[PDB]
């Protein structure tokens, strides 16, 4: 099986130069094809910046010229893409991928998020979201957990290690004063809750965080 | 720079029926060697762009027979012969044939879905919250259609605007529906200084509006 996967920092300060690392697996970046670094900007349009073929040859964004540069070290089978004097206008997910636009192969990274910013990383502060008397008719019911006061993103949540996700919905991040706010609803039959236990697993990478809570009833 | 201008920037498809996405460059996309390089991605929610279709009409590896592509020169058009819950995402043409490659804006499409009245569920603070001395109030209306839909806060009976975060899902690629989070926020003081919280909404599917409250001095 083929694969490229990116590796580097997730928070940048401006000014900064931007590192990122794409390994590759699978295939000898030195056999054939050119080895892209994409990015996608929030909003959705995506930006071809730059290559470097298996031959060692680079190609870059006109735009991009004055503080690019693709490099790579054939004996990791990995090419590392630098940029600099970063702004806050180079913040986006970053992908690498490798394709012809004549054969049949094509093959994108799962891509990483780079934010840039003066901001500090934030562990967030979970809660569990329980009713405060809903659980009343009604055979499902919805709990929560909110997520609030990190940065940067993302986080990753989860309910039940994962042993639950049949009715799960997880809420995008809002930025509300230099710090994001989070929630997660899950919706189960009267049956599972408060009988057997629910919990909402949230993990921050940046802070090395990883917080369990337990959605337990208010007594009132 | 060469632009590559898509239509529409959003499509609605009722599942079952046929969809067509349009593509259309500054320039002639016809290469010296005959070839026409263009391009079909897919975008899934959560997921990375995929290749679907290449020299305009060739398709690749695993992709559905559904999937068709066809232009030449400058007018390129991507068609689904029908269209399925799968399909939802964001559909990009790329042009690989004059530096630099370059992608159009992209066209989401949406599933139109047989209208559905919002599940609301409204969440006290969490006395945890509390001690740290904030208060925020949850809301959440759960698999709904369309995604038009208006929420507003009241305590004590009087509107609250300022200190209130929406945040809309994706649509649903299993039901075909939308979900929303409003969040009001407020300090451990002002939450202590009022009693009744109601969340309010008011969408399509009702001609009076839903309502979930608490009061909280009850719990």
């Amino acid at each position: 099986g083929v694969q490229l996967q990116e590796s580097g920092p997730g928070l940048v300060k401006p000014s900064q130069s931007l590192s990122l690392t794409c390994t590759v697996t699978g295939y000898s970046i030195t056999s054939d094809y050119a080895w892209n670094w994409i990015r996608q900007f929030p909003g959705n349009k995506l930006e071809w910046m730059g290559y470097i073929t298996y031959s060692g040859s680079t190609g870059y964004n006109p735009s991009l010229k004055s503080r690019i540069s693709i490099t790579r070290d054939t004996s990791k089978n990995q090419f590392f893409l630098q940029l600099n004097s970063v702004t806050t206008e180079d913040t986006a997910t970053y992908y690498c991928a490798s394709y012809d636009d004549y054969t049949w192969f094509t093959y994108w990274g799962q891509g990483t998020l780079v934010t840039v910013s003066a901001a500090k990383t934030t562990p967030p502060s979970v809660y569990p979201l329980a009713p405060g008397s809903a659980a009343q008719t009604n055979s499902m019911v919805t709990l929560g957990c909110l997520v609030k006061g990190y940065f940067p993103e993302p986080v990753t949540v989860t309910w039940n290690s994962g042993s639950l996700s049949s009715g799960v919905h997880t809420f995008p991040a809002v930025l509300q004063s230099d710090l994001y706010t989070l929630s997660s609803s899950v919706t189960v039959p009267s049956s599972p809750r408060p009988s057997e236990t629910v919990t909402c697993n949230v993990a921050h990478p940046a802070s090395s965080t990883k917080v369990d809570k337990k959605i337990v009833p208010r007594d009132c | 720079d060469v632009q590559m201008t898509q239509t529409p920037l959003t499509l609605s498809v009722t599942i079952g029926q046929p969809a067509s996405i349009s593509c259309e460059s500054s320039q002639s996309l016809l290469y010296s060697n005959g070839k026409t390089y263009l391009n079909w991605l897919l975008q899934r929610p959560g997921q990375s762009p995929k290749r679907l279709i290449y020299l305009v009409s060739k398709l690749d590896s695993g992709v559905p027979d559904r999937f068709t592509g066809s232009g030449s020169g400058t007018d390129f058009t991507l068609r689904i012969s029908r269209v399925e819950a799968e399909d939802l995402g964001v559909y990009y043409c790329v042009q690989g044939t004059h530096f630099p490659r370059t992608f159009g804006g992209g066209t989401k499409l949406e599933i139109k879905r047989a209208d559905a009245a919002p599940t609301v569920s409204i969440f006290p603070p969490s006395s945890e919250q509390l001690t740290s001395g904030g208060a925020s109030v949850v809301c959440f209306l759960n698999n709904f259609y369309p995604k038009d839909i208006n929420v507003k806060w009241k305590i004590d009976g009087s509107e609250r605007q300022n200190g209130v975060l929406n945040s809309w899902t994706d649509q649903d690629s299993k039901d075909s529906t939308y979900s929303m989070s409003s969040t009001l926020t407020l300090t451990k003081d002002e939450y202590e200084r009022h009693n009744s919280y109601t969340c309010e909404a008011t969408h399509k599917t009702s001609t009076s509006p839903i309502v979930k409250s608490f009061n909280r001095n009850e719990c």
